[PDB]
RNA sequence: CUAGUAACGGCGAGUGAAGCGGCAACAGCUCAAAUUUGAAAGCUGGCUUCGGCCCGCGUUGUAAUUUGGAGAGGAUGCUUU
RNA sequence: GAACGCACAUUGCGCCCGCCGGUAUUCCGGCGGGCAUGCCUGUUCGAGCGUCAUUUCAACCAUCAAGCCCUGGGCUUGUGUUGGGGACCCGCGGCUGCUCGCGGGCCCUGAAAAGCAGUGGCGGGCUCGCUGGCGGGUGCCAGCCGUAAAACCC
């Protein structure tokens, strides 16, 4: 499932400096000698936690490795109240990969191009028939302990 | 360090900024150029051209051979490709300013003595055939000394045709080449007893003849018109036989035109060699051939 | 490109840089069709043949051939060419 | 010892008979497997039922194959409990299903030659069912010969 | 957005959560040094409330300092003391 | 015998959710 | 150990070869080439892991096993039905002279008794050969170029050849010449 | 100046302010708690032919907007560089 | 001297990069430039039974060819479909018939799903008989065909 999250989301990455920068020398030359809204995979901790407190995202992938983990324990049961399908995945390096940074603590997807819009759907249905049941009973009780 | 930002370039999945990091690292299997600027280390090792041409000796021997070796991953097809064009631009040199001397040929191969500036170079050449590298090699200390040796020749040769006054680089087409050119690839523009050795007279080399060689020899010396086969190459005279213009045949075999003369290549070496014009009764096709010497 | 002589000044050469020896020129004993003289008898061959590589003296054997197709091509060749190469880099020179 | 038997749902358009076996096979010994399909068009009915010797091994591949995302299908791994397998469940289990031209057959036997009085049934069905038809059509009016 | 919820995940700090998260913490820093640099702030509202910004130049320093009476009273507080 | 099955199923239910590599 | 994703493209794999191969065995195998027969260079690329029966019956029949394997072959109508069989494995087209002439130089070797040895001499050849016109290897090389009878049995000598594996270097006509350049 | 007043005190020694009023001088601001999200738009270094090029910091948040006698967003029509 | 290569009460004793003079690539002497600590930013090197990722789930039919006819307009061949359900209208094959097949027209459903599987052969495979050869059974065939017999295989 992780897999299959990442090949959407890998679909679905931001651009590099150096993309962004040919981009704007392309428009630039252009101009010296029409587009749509860009569709891409939203980080950042503030700016996803305002898109889930709105309802725009979609999906939400959030890290397991935060060593400050009060940024993130909030985030499974406010995904849970505002009705957003979340997962937790393993690496922050990993979500930092996708957006080219080193780290990234949560990433979400709110919106996508038409092409691949029901695979996005299927992988939504997907976590929360894989991954959210599998933890709606354990997500209450508390863990580890020395019994035995 | 830039291998490992290519490395991690690779593990990011970064296609496009891989392809950046690789173009800045000009890594010598998609250019030819040797990897690292050497201009510093010949500069200071060889202080001026006689050293130059004392250590050509060896190089241009290694280049020759490495010309005539196929190619792994320790040394790629591209400056393969860079070691033949440099040693046919220095053949053309040679069969411009007529610097050839001595010609000696062998089962090493053939061995050249050229003078350059006051200066003897021997150099050898292996026959177009297979070898086999079978036994403990290595690779890489091959590919240092072919880096190297590009460095050092591609120096003297700009400096002997800046000399010379010929423009260098000499441009060369790729659809000849591509065709089989070989020694007719290269164009050469003068602006940017060896010449009485064949001054005047024609040539055909037939299809059992190395090519390369002879050819080398024949407009070394400034024969004017020398011609081969079709299949051996391309950018030549008329290839057929009844054409009554070729004088002299080079053949080695177990037509027959009586204004033809039937030659062995023996002859032309003995005739290289003495430069007294060894005579063709005397080195006849179909006779057990009279002995050469070897004139070192 | 650019002249790499630009300002040429002769510089003497130190005593302790000593160049590496030339090769030698080639012999008589080296030509593929050689005087009667110099061809070796058969059981000189077959002796040759017998015993083992880098025991001997001399490295070549002349053989009369009467063409050039005749002639093949030592292989060997690069390796024993590859050898003279770390002889220039690790048989230290002595002056 | 009872062998455990497997539903799987939802299944890819290539997870059918011998990669369902292999896949399975790994995760244990398979007794039977039988997937469903139509009958007129030999096509799978994207339904399967494996029957592994051992129930615990039966139980492990379906708790870790349960809710898998293969080629945009979320499968169904449920096992079936003893007391609701029907007998005859794995009939053609085994066994290859192979696709037979139905529609071939009819059209090579309406080119089939019937010889002398199988016509004459021709022409009394042709008759009477024009004649069940005529009253038909006569009940609004239309009127037909020959 | 987040520094909301950490702000007032803060301001109880007996919760089961809380509490866990400072007692694993507590173990962590008496084995380390006195005075050790801390790459990150451990409570990031509090140090942006305070002036604290992700940029060349800022450093965090967490520091232990021995509680307690210097029944003559220390006027200095343990927090100028740190 | 059953146990070697039960450790083989278990083997196989590791590699198959947290996969084979490292 | 092998996963079900790996199964089912298996499946798909070699259900698409399937009605790809009854397609071209239904259909009147005429490619769009005039009648007179040419020669093609062959060189096998991977691609599918499990080869179909008829196609693995042509590669033998092609002697293309082993990793980068090359051959020169006739274009008359039966082999233009063999290599269009086997398209999606190989890769062909017309050599050039120094293609050619350059690939039997660097990787010219020759089988005799079942035993592969590198071609040494040309005495070597002769008593390989002996008897059919052939020479010297300069004679071969314009035997593949040049048409004539002797192709079978020279092809049949040689060893098919062990290219070196390439770092980034359908049908076409002229590329292969750079392919076989960056291949050697 | 208030004022040795209020207040406190072996109510002894005594201790001892402040508001208002007159004057001198006057000046106001920056952040955190917001999603730029239709585009980290921000910054330290190194290389320089000094014009623009690389590595890094940073999404666990660097610019812009806003600081509660406020403010934002739309609309609107004037007025400012 | 905060005093900063070490000591300091000695004009003493070390490490790294260079030079000069006196028998000098080896010996001696002198000289020039550097070598303290805490901390910040960057660079580089290195550790960790801290930690993640590493067995294509992609594209690949013809983006037009070939042949006709009156050389200007078309024609023909290029066989390529997820599975179910419904309170309907038919047609044609079968059956003594109910009914069952094949093909249509009208709807509904997430790439949805909980037995109902039955039509005859040819080859190959497995199995067991007779003295490599001869015969039959098969819920085997990721092999063909449609009952008449092949193809494929070697």
């Amino acid at each position: 499932l992780a897999a299959q999250a990442f090949k959407l989301l890998n679909k679905y990455r931001p651009e590099t400096k150096q993309e962004k920068k040919e981009r704007l020398l392309r428009e630039a030359t252009a101009i010296k000698e029409v587009s749509k809204k860009p569709y891409t995979v939203k980080y950042g901790l503030n700016h996803v936690v305002g898109l889930i407190e709105n309802k725009k995202a979609s999906l939400v992938l959030i890290a397991n490795d935060v060593d400050p983990i009060e940024l993130v324990v909030f985030l499974p049961a406010l995904c849970r109240k505002m009705g957003i399908p979340y997962a937790i995945i393993k690496g922050k390096a990993r979500l930092g990969t996708l957006v080219h940074k080193k780290t990234a603590a949560v990433v979400a997807i709110t919106e996508v191009r038409s092409e691949d819009k029901n695979e996005l759907a299927k992988l939504i249905s997907a976590v929360k028939e894989g991954y959210l049941e599998k933890v709606e009973d354990t997500r209450k009780r508390w863990g580890g302990g020395i019994m035995g | 360090a830039l291998e490992k930002k290519i490395s991690r370039a690779l593990g990011r999945g970064d296609v496009s900024n891989a392809a950046r990091l690789e173009r800045n690292a000009n890594l010598p299997e998609k250019t030819g150029k040797p990897r690292y600027t050497l201009n510093h280390i010949i500069r200071e090792r060889y202080p001026t051209f006689q050293d130059a041409l004392r250590d050509l000796d060896d190089c241009l021997s290694m280049l020759f051979l490495f010309a005539n070796l196929p190619s792994t991953t320790a040394v790629p097809a591209k400056m393969i490709a860079r070691c033949e064009r440099l040693c046919h631009e220095f053949q053309h040199y040679l069969i411009v300013t007529h610097s050839l001397r001595k010609s000696f040929l062998s089962i090493k191969g053939i061995y050249y003595q050229a003078n350059i500036q006051g200066e003897d170079i021997l150099w050898l050449v292996p026959y177009k055939f297979n070898q086999r590298i079978v036994g403990d090699v290595d690779f890489r200390i091959m590919g240092t000394f072919v880096e190297f040796y590009m460095t050092l020749l591609g120096f003297v040769n700009y400096r002997l045709y800046t000399s010379i006054g010929l423009k260098y680089p000499p441009k060369f087409d790729q659809v000849k080449d591509d065709q089989g050119a070989e020694l007719a690839a290269f164009s050469l523009e003068g602006l940017n007893d060896p010449s009485q050795l064949f001054a005047n007279f024609t040539f055909f080399l037939s299809r059992e003849t190395p090519r390369q060689p002879l050819e080398f020899i024949l407009r070394a010396f400034g024969c004017k018109r020398i011609g081969w086969d079709a299949v051996l190459g391309e950018g030549a005279f008329t290839t057929d036989e009844s054409d009554p213009r070729i004088t002299h045949q080079i053949i080695d075999r177990p037509g027959r035109y009586p204004g033809r003369i039937y030659v062995q290549p023996q002859w032309v070496w003995d005739s290289i060699n003495d430069e007294e014009l060894k005579p063709p009764e005397l080195y006849a096709p179909g006779a057990q051939l009279p002995p050469h010497l070897s004139p070192f | 490109f650019y002249d790499l002589w630009q300002n040429e000044e002769p510089q003497p050469p130190n005593p302790m840089h000593i160049p590496a020896p030339k090769l030698p020129p080639p012999g008589y004993d080296l030509s593929y069709n050689p005087p009667p003289e110099y061809l070796p008898t058969k059981e000189e061959r077959e002796e040759w043949e017998k015993m083992d590589p880098e025991d001997r003296e001399k490295d070549y054997l002349p053989t009369k051939y009467d063409s050039l197709r005749k002639v093949p091509a030592w292989g060997n060749f690069v390796k024993e060419r590859f050898e003279r190469c770390m002889d220039l880099y690790l048989a230290p020179r002595v002056r | 010892s009872q062998p455990g038997v497997m539903y799987i749902a939802r299944l890819p358009h290539g997870f059918y008979e011998h990669e369902l076996r292999g896949y399975f096979s790994q995760f244990g010994e398979i007794t039977r497997l039988r997937v469903v399909r139509n009958k007129k068009t030999g096509a799978s009915r994207h339904r399967a039922f494996i029957e592994f010797a051992d129930a615990e091994v039966a139980d492990i591949a379906a708790r870790t194959m349960d809710k898998y995302l293969l080629f945009g299908h979320i499968l169904t791994c449920k096992i079936v409990p003893p007391a609701q397998v029907h007998p005859d469940l794995f009939k053609g289990a085994n066994r290859r299903f192979k696709v037979v031209p139905w529609n071939k057959m009819a059209g090579r036997q309406l080119e089939r030659p019937l010889s002398e009085s199988q016509w004459q049934v021709k022409v009394a069905k042709e008759e009477q069912r024009r004649a069940a038809r005529a009253e038909k059509l006569k009940e609004m009016g239309y009127e037909f010969e020959a | 957005g987040a520094l909301k919820y950490l702000e007032e995940l803060s301001k109880k700090k007996q919760s089961d959560v809380v509490r866990f998260l400072l007692r694993v913490r507590c173990w962590e820093y008496r084995q380390l040094n006195v005075i050790h640099r801390a790459s990150r702030p451990s409570r990031p509202d509090k140090a942006r409330r305070l002036g604290y910004k992700a940029k060349q130049g800022y450093v965090i320093y967490r520091v232990r300092v021995r509680r307690g009476g210097r029944q003559l009273k220390y006027q200095r507080s343990l927090r100028a003391t740190a | 015998s059953k146990a070697a099955k039960g450790a083989q199923a278990k083997k196989a239910a590791q590699a198959a959710l947290k996969g084979v590599h490292s | 150990f092998k996963r079900a994703e790996k199964y089912v493209k298996e499946y798909r794999e070699q259900e698409r070869e399937k009605i790809r191969l009854a397609r071209i065995a239904k259909q009147q195998g005429s490619f769009h080439i005039p009648a007179e027969a040419k020669l093609v260079f062959v060189i096998r690329i991977k691609g599918i892991n499990k080869i179909p029966p008829k196609p693995r019956k042509i590669l033998q029949l092609l002697r293309l096993r082993q990793i980068n394997n090359g051959v020169f072959v006739k274009v008359t109508k039966a082999t233009a039905e063999m290599i269009k069989i086997v398209e999606p494995w190989v890769a062909y087209g017309y050599p050039n002279l120094k293609s050619v002439r350059e690939l039997i130089y660097k990787r010219g070797y020759g089988k005799v008794n079942g035993q592969r040895i590198p071609l040494t001499d040309n005495a070597i050849i002769e008593e390989n050969l002996g008897k059919y016109g052939i020479i010297c290897i300069e004679d071969l090389i314009h035997e593949i170029f040049t048409v004539g009878p002797n192709f079978k049995q020279a092809a049949n000598f040689l060893w098919p050849f062990k290219l070196s594996n390439p770092n980034g270097g359908g049908n076409r006509e002229e590329h292969i010449n750079a392919l076989i350049r960056a291949m050697n």
